[PDB]
């Protein structure tokens, strides 16, 4: 598994354990604004943005403060989790129309 | 330089830093030229509002913890200037949110009344936005200028 | 708990190059003396000339940490009133004898009350809610 | 309270023309974020297939080799992928082309004289005077030259020019057609123009019946606004056709009487294919990639 | 030089339009804008590719070293 994709920044990820940052290599607004769209979705999701430090450099920065009850790791899981099923909703929708034509 | 003696004078003595303001009158030679200058006086203007997730990006937009930019290792917001009908912050808040994650948390908030190149009559009737007003580190009123 | 309630009679409503926001002039149906000037939010809550307003000052609503967004079953002193503003007082401002006007900022919508007998309930406060009806 | 399955209750597709090359369709009520995104792939994501190597024997021509090989490299080539795989770098160039990853088309003209009578046409006055794009003859080589049997490699576009020669002047390549994707050259985009726009949204704010109405409906396009009679007010007929010129503001009598703005949750796509793909197939694999680019994010381990 | 290949603003393929412009403006006598049209060229910036050419080509291949006078 390649390690260098996702990683947690220690430097801001809080002690334990609602608030932190996620860095994501070769990554921009494409996948950035849809992950912070659905992430804030999420009832336990407090505070939700994302930010590319400087465009010369392939690099995506996510930041994920939650209330309790669930971490900011679980935050992005479940993000992710549910960009997958919208993306089979618009998939299923598309297929659908096309032979309704 | 090629050593540790010069590295020391390049950093504290002829560094970039202390020169904020030239020997010649005591004033400042450094500060934001054009861009910037015109985005403040919309993003500062009252017509100017902003949603929670607006908000939020614009703070960390320019804020980040990572590049050590916060002094509190938490980013630290104000509550809404409008509750209902819709959640909504002003622009003036933005600056307050700026000042209040990069001052020292140890240290009040900063107290200023100045003025703007603005003149109140092109902001229309009985307005006071010529007026900057600074209270305890919060924007409360006037636009931000090249003044 | 409540530091202000009455009813105003709206004199002007004036946009001053603003699409919107907008003063509001407006006089006490129950005081004589007691005078408002109020910037809204017309968009979300328009305002006529020749209006009734139910103007209310609140400490807050019936230790809080901080706002957060509405979720099912949330009772506040907000549903009661159509328009809700937090904002500061910033100045205290004595007008001749007896007659007292205070100012208020719900981030640059500013607003400024005269009156008299409001002097002990009134206090500078950097926390005080401003809901409106009808 | 958005739910993925309260998505696919008000969410709508209308296709408007669908042509071998352009289609014309509609995303109703999906956020901009969606619709920025596909699009955003539909010109980036969607790699082809083209020349990449050109190898020169001999180049008489005024057209300089850089140029010619340049030229030979922006001609589409009628070539589906799929049929051929990613070439790797690293391995030299021995191991680097074969059957399953490279495509060779050979150029091989010489220009000659012809007797004629005499402004006269060069292809009267010369012969192979003019190189085309259907000059580039399909070389198949190695494990696979059976694959492209009912599939023979054709230039998109045949009667581009290539080149133009005088007699005694030659061309003599071997070019090397690979895999790409389209944000490294131009020379690999699949589609010509991927582009939405928001429904124009008219709001009628008072019924300006009469004349005034005949005023209106041509300060908007032909097909748009749509008078019932003299009085029953002034309606919108079709709103879709607008071109958004916003030449009934600069009129006194309407300035305040009508308001213009979109709908957000409407966009009108247009997509244009290069002639590789067949527009439908660009924007399905659009939403395969949205899709693929959040499943791999989905399984995959968040280090540190 | 020569009628460049795709449109530099869109891309879409122009250089197959060139000759077919000309047989349009002598043949079908018609005008620049109309001659534009019937070759599917509706964008302004398709639309001054070709009509803005040149074709220097023309001029410069009448010197030729390689054949006598
Ligand atoms: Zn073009």
């Amino acid at each position: 598994p390649d390690r260098e994709k996702i990683k947690l920044l220690t430097q801001a990820t809080s002690e334990d354990g609602t608030s932190a940052s996620f860095q994501i290599v070769e990554e921009d607004h494409t996948l950035g604004n849809a992950l912070r769209y659905v992430i804030m979705k999420n009832p336990d999701v407090e505070f939700c943005g994302y930010s590319i430090p400087h465009p010369s450099e392939n690099l995506l920065n996510i930041r994920i403060q939650t209330y309790g009850e669930t971490t900011a790791v679980d935050a992005l899981q479940k993000g992710l989790k549910d960009l997958m099923d919208l993306c089979d909703v618009v998939e299923s929708k598309f297929t659908e129309k096309i032979k309704s034509m | 330089p090629q050593n540790e003696n010069a590295r020391a004078e390049a950093l504290n003595l002829a560094n970039t830093d202390s020169q904020y303001l030239t020997p010649t009158s005591g004033s400042p030679v450094r500060g934001l030229i054009q861009d910037h200058i015109s985005a403040g006086v919309w993003l500062t203007s009252k017509d100017s509002f902003f949603t929670r997730e607006q908000y939020q990006q614009y703070i960390y937009g320019c804020i980040r913890p990572e590049d050590g930019h916060t002094t509190r290792s938490k980013i630290v917001t104000l509550p809404p200037t409008i509750f209902k009908p819709y959640p909504l912050w002003t622009g003036k808040q933005i600056i307050t949110t700026v000042l209040l994650n990069v001052t020292p948390p140890d240290m009040p908030g900063i107290n200023l009344i100045s003025k703007n190149k603005i003149k109140n009559e092109y902001w229309g009737k009985g307005s006071l936005e010529n007026e900057v007003l600074f209270k305890d580190g919060a924007l409360l009123c006037g636009i931000l200028d090249k003044s | 708990n409540t530091l202000f309630d009455d009813i105003f009679q709206v004199s002007e409503v004036d946009p001053g190059r603003y699409n919107k926001v907008c003063r509001i002039e407006a006089a006490s149906t129950t005081q004589d003396q007691c005078k408002l000037t109020l910037d809204i939010n017309v968009e979300l809550f328009p305002v006529a000339a020749q209006d009734s307003l139910t103007v209310t000052i609140a400490s807050s609503l019936n230790a809080t940490r901080s706002w957060r967004p509405p979720q099912a079953g949330d009772r506040s002193l907000a549903d009661d009133y159509d328009y809700v503003m937090y904002g500061t007082a910033y100045k205290f401002e004595e007008v001749s004898k007896d007659l007292i006007a205070v100012y208020y900022s719900f981030g640059g919508l500013l607003m400024r009350l005269e009156g008299n007998y409001r002097n002990l309930n009134n206090l500078k406060q950097e926390n005080a809610y401003l809901l409106i009806r009808r | 309270e958005w739910n993925v399955e309260k998505f696919k209750k008000d969410f709508e597709v209308n296709i408007s023309s669908l042509d071998a090359r352009e289609a014309n369709f509609d995303l109703i009520n999906i956020d901009t974020s969606i619709a920025n995104a596909f699009r955003r792939i539909m010109i980036s994501e969607v790699p082809s297939v083209a020349a990449e190597y050109v190898y020169f024997f001999n180049n008489t021509s005024v057209i300089q080799d850089e140029v010619l090989a340049h030229r030979i490299g922006l001609v589409p080539l009628k070539v589906d992928p799929d049929m051929l795989t990613w070439v790797d770098s690293n391995l030299p160039d021995d191991e680097k082309f074969t059957d399953e990853n490279t495509i060779v088309l050979s150029l091989n003209v010489k220009c000659t004289r012809n007797p004629d009578a005499p402004s006269t046409d060069p292809k009267e006055l010369y012969n192979n005077a003019h190189v085309y794009a259907r000059d580039l003859k399909f070389e198949p080589q190695g494990r696979q030259s059976t694959t492209f049997a009912d599939c023979p490699v054709v230039p998109a576009d045949p009667d581009i020019l290539l080149a133009k020669l005088r007699p005694g002047q030659e061309i003599s390549l071997k070019a090397h057609c690979i895999l790409g994707i389209g944000g490294d050259h131009a020379k690999f985009s699949p589609v010509s123009t991927a582009s939405y726009r928001l429904l124009p949204q008219i709001n009628i704010l008072q019924p300006i019946k009469g004349e005034s109405a005949r005023r209106f409906q041509k300060c908007f396009p032909p097909g748009v606004i749509g008078i019932d009679e003299g009085s029953d007010e002034a309606y919108v007929k079709d709103a879709r056709k607008d071109t958004v010129s916003r030449e009934v503001l600069r009129y006194e009598e309407f300035a305040d009487k009508v308001k213009l703005g979109r709908v957000r949750n409407h966009f009108i796509f247009n997509v244009e294919s290069a002639g590789a793909m067949t527009p439908e197939e660009i924007f399905f694999k659009s939403v395969r990639i949205l899709k693929n680019k959040a499943e791999y994010l989905k399984n995959c381990p968040i280090t540190q | 030089m020569i009628v460049p290949v795709r449109c530099f603003s869109c891309g879409k393929v122009v250089g197959d339009k060139w000759e077919s412009y000309l047989n349009l403006l002598q043949e079908d006598e018609l005008d620049e804008g109309t001659a534009l049209s019937r070759l599917g060229l509706k964008r302004y910036c398709c639309r001054r590719m070709i009509l803005t050419h040149v074709d220097l080509i023309e001029k410069f291949l009448r010197y030729n070293p390689l054949e006598k006078r």
